[PDB]
DNA sequence: TATAATGGGAGCTGTCACGGATGC
């Protein structure tokens, strides 16, 4: 997980961090060999699109 | 050599599709189903073999072939995907055939 | 028309002798 953007606020003796992250988080899905796969490698999708 | 499952049902899929497209091709194009089939076999195989088909009501000889591969290329790219689709369908029927050689050596020799 | 099946089987054993085309 990588922080884009970085807005902080003093208060007191601490800081208080509002941190923009980016991160991807995995999840496998199991082929069986009746199906195929209709995505090529490192293909991006979005909500809906077929992958299997 | 032999087909894994999943080579199988690959194969197989694929010419089922390259059937489907080329019936999608016909819809589009309104050229004659059968003569959309040969010539994507034609391509597929090679001009080693084109030759008259009896069903067919036109002489298939590498001019109208090219003639009617070129009315095909001519397509926009969600209809020449079909073109496209068959040619795979093809070549995935001789490889199946190809494949299942030997069950009809083994089937023939009880005969 | 739909479990799944995936490379075959004989062979035939005792002539003799040439010419003429093919390999170390």
């Amino acid at each position: 997980v990588r922080a884009a953007q970085v807005e902080a606020e003093e208060e007191g003796e601490t800081v208080y961090l509002t941190l923009f992250l980016e991160w991807t988080e995995p999840k496998d899905y199991r082929v069986q060999p009746h199906m195929n796969v209709v995505v090529p490698e490192g293909a991006r999708v979005e909500a809906g699109d077929k992958i299997v | 050599p032999l087909l894994t499952l999943e080579e199988e049902v690959e194969l197989a899929r694929k010419v089922e599709e390259g059937m489907e497209a080329i019936k999608k091709l016909s819809e589009i194009t309104g050229l004659d189903p059968d003569l959309i089939r040969e010539v994507v076999r034609a391509k597929i195989l090679g001009s080693a073999r084109v030759r008259h088909i009896p069903g067919l009501k036109e002489t298939l000889d590498p001019k109208t072939v090219e003639e009617i591969d070129q009315k095909l290329k001519s397509l926009p790219k969600e209809h020449k995907r079909y073109l496209h689709i068959a040619r795979e369908g093809e070549a995935a029927r001789q490889h199946l055939i190809e494949a299942n050689l030997r069950l009809v050596v083994s089937i023939a020799k009880k005969y």
